[PDB]
């Protein structure tokens, strides 16, 4: 019941439409850290602490 | 498929639209079928699960 | 709704109002909205009359037809507008206005069309609320806020209605920055 059909006598009998959507995404920030004191590195038993 | 595109401007601007603010991309074609031996085309009708 | 009636000989498609009177020798050919809902601008009465003439017949305007016999020659047809025009708001309110306390913001609108008596009424929405409070006084085409303070910020809307009921609307946001109280 909706197939486009065209007579030989001209047209303007089948016009269509189009639509477009949008997708989104967001960013975020992360981080962390630790403290330390020279001694803890040059007096600790392990040499490769850092 | 024959597709005719008339971009707005100095192409689709007649005395009924002297500014040229309209375009189109009509695509028309011809299709026909001939069932030489219909007895070799079988269908089966049955319901489908939900 | 604009009722169009078209004549066979003079090729005059008188675009009367909805409650009009089709003149002698003309036949009703359809009805379309001039302020088209989904596209208010970009459409003109000339466009409405064309599509209505694209369903008629060249042999006879009544007894509708189509492309091989329709009346496509818009050059010969004369559109004699006899109906009220739109209530076009020539200059609408600025979308956003910036001011400092003590300043002055004069919002303005110019209206053209409709019936002769144009009614102007203003409205104010609180800057975070959702209901539209009704601005007392006003009843004019230009609202003037003087010595504007941080309490008077928000959205101000004017609605221009004529003697028929074809109201056109326009809004403006007034953000008046100030030191916090």
């Amino acid at each position: 019941s909706k197939l486009p059909l065209l007579t030989e006598n001209g047209g303007r009998v089948n016009r269509v439409g189009f639509t477009r959507l949008s997708r989104e995404g967001s960013i975020h920030k992360f981080g962390f850290f630790y403290e330390f004191t020279q001694e803890s590195l040059d007096f600790d038993s392990d040499d490769q602490l850092k | 498929f024959n597709v005719m595109t008339k971009m707005p401007g100095k192409e689709t601007a007649d005395r009924n639209d002297p500014y040229g603010e309209t375009g189109f991309s009509s695509i028309k074609w011809y299709y026909g079928i001939l069932v030489k031996r219909p007895e070799r085309i079988a269908v089966m009708k049955a319901v489908a699960p939900l | 709704e604009l009722k169009v009636a078209f004549n066979k000989d003079t090729y005059v498609a008188t675009v009367l109002d909805a409650s009009g009177s089709v003149p002698s020798g003309s036949v009703n050919v359809g009805t379309f909205f001039h302020p088209d809902e989904t596209y208010p601008d970009s459409y003109v009465i000339y466009h409405g009359v064309r599509e209505l003439l694209y369903k008629r017949s060249e042999v006879d305007p009544a007894q509708p037809g189509f492309w091989p016999e329709n009346i496509t020659n818009m050059q010969a047809v004369t559109i004699d507008n006899k109906a009220t025009a739109r209530l076009v708001l020539n200059t609408s309110l600025p979308r956003v206005v910036s001011t400092i306390e003590g300043g002055k913001v004069t919002l303005s609108v110019v209206a053209l069309g409709g019936k002769a008596p144009l009614k102007y009424k203003w409205e104010f929405r609180a800057p975070n609320a959702s209901t539209w409070t009704a601005v007392s006084g006003q009843t004019t085409a230009n609202l003037v806020l003087d010595n504007i303070d941080a309490d008077k910020a928000g959205e101000y809307k004017v609605t221009v209605t004529d003697a028929a009921g074809t109201s056109v609307d326009s809004t403006a946001l007034v953000a008046v920055g100030a030191y916090p109280p």
